[PDB]
């Protein structure tokens, strides 16, 4: 409450004009942060803001409760849904901020180079919606591989992504085979193109 | 037959002269003229069927034909700066070529290091 008001002031002084940034980092938490975030951005503080949002997300949850919630994915309390809903809001904030960026690289690499498996999975999901999916191939993140794998069964794009993703011939081929065999309607011409591709990987 | 292989060898050689010493664009044109390497579609396989048939002299030469193609193809298709830019072709060409190379690596010296030039 009062602390929050102080935080707004903390940033506000920073709006007028390194230190205030640090002071904000200390304060960071919740919804008021949304308004506060716009303020951080004013003096081009995109990169720091993301870590900020992420750290906050982790700070509330510590830790890994949401992951359990997803596993069940139950509508019931399960592990508590509340943690999940809360983080997503923060995640949306991170994505929302990412969009505004469009010195682009420094901001993005920060997000990717962070250890958060719901975050990245969410990020990817965010990317697919954008049809950013091609960019996905590029992402190095160790989180990415499991993301593709789990999602693997407009998933076809994910798979077109996947076989392409696998530099390795063997892995790539196995996927296209499944691609061809798959139960979603895909023309035979493509089914064969998959095989032609898969066979080539022989 | 004897003369034909002769001309092919000469054509390949002129390709060499112009390969390096610049003239990236010219090299593709000539290589395609050879009618050895699949520029078109996935007809890469027909290039397989017609491969074993190839005379011993040419069968040997193909290694460099490939990789010359993926080179010019690479350098020419250096991602440009800032309109009609059909990057797609000279891209499809690499693809068909790679499928080709993929099909005959065993019947080749053993350098599918086309891959190194292929990517960046």
């Amino acid at each position: 409450d009062a602390i929050c008001s102080k935080a707004n002031e903390l940033l506000q002084r920073s709006r007028q004009v390194r230190e205030s940034l640090k002071e904000y980092q200390k304060i960071s938490n919740q919804v008021d942060l949304s308004n506060v975030c716009a303020q951080y951005r004013q003096v081009r503080f995109y990169e720091g803001v993301v870590e900020l949002s992420l750290t906050a997300a982790e700070k509330k949850d510590p830790q890994g409760l949401g992951l359990h919630f997803y596993k069940h994915g139950e509508p019931e309390e399960d592990v508590g849904l509340q943690a999940f809903q809360e983080r997503l809001n923060s995640y949306k904030c991170i994505t929302d901020t990412l969009q505004e960026l469009v010195e682009a690289g420094h901001h993005f690499e920060q997000m990717l180079k962070l250890s958060q498996r719901l975050f990245s999975i969410a990020l990817y999901n965010w990317l697919i919606q954008v049809d950013l999916a091609d960019k996905l191939l590029q992402v190095a993140s160790p989180f990415l591989e499991p993301h593709l794998v789990r999602m693997a069964k407009r998933y076809m794009d994910l798979l077109w992504r996947y076989y392409e993703k696998n530099r390795s011939f063997s892995n790539a081929a196995r996927v296209l085979s499944r691609l061809a065999d798959m139960h979603t309607e895909i023309s035979l011409q493509q089914r064969l193109e998959y095989i032609a591709r898969a066979i080539l990987s022989a | 037959f004897v003369d034909s292989t002769f001309y092919l060898l000469l054509d390949l050689i002129t390709f060499f002269d112009e390969y390096h010493s610049g003239h990236i664009d010219r090299a593709f044109d000539i290589i395609e003229r050879l009618k050895l390497v699949p520029l078109n579609q996935e007809s890469v396989e027909e290039r397989v069927a017609a491969f074993r048939n190839f005379s011993d002299e040419i069968r040997h030469n193909l290694s460099e034909v490939l990789l010359a193609t993926m080179n010019i193809l690479f350098t020419q298709f250096k991602r440009l700066k800032g309109i009609e830019d059909r990057d797609s072709q000279l891209r499809s060409q690499a693809r068909t070529l790679i499928t080709f190379a993929g099909m005959i690596p065993y019947r080749t010296s053993g350098d599918t290091n086309a891959r190194l030039v292929q990517m960046e």
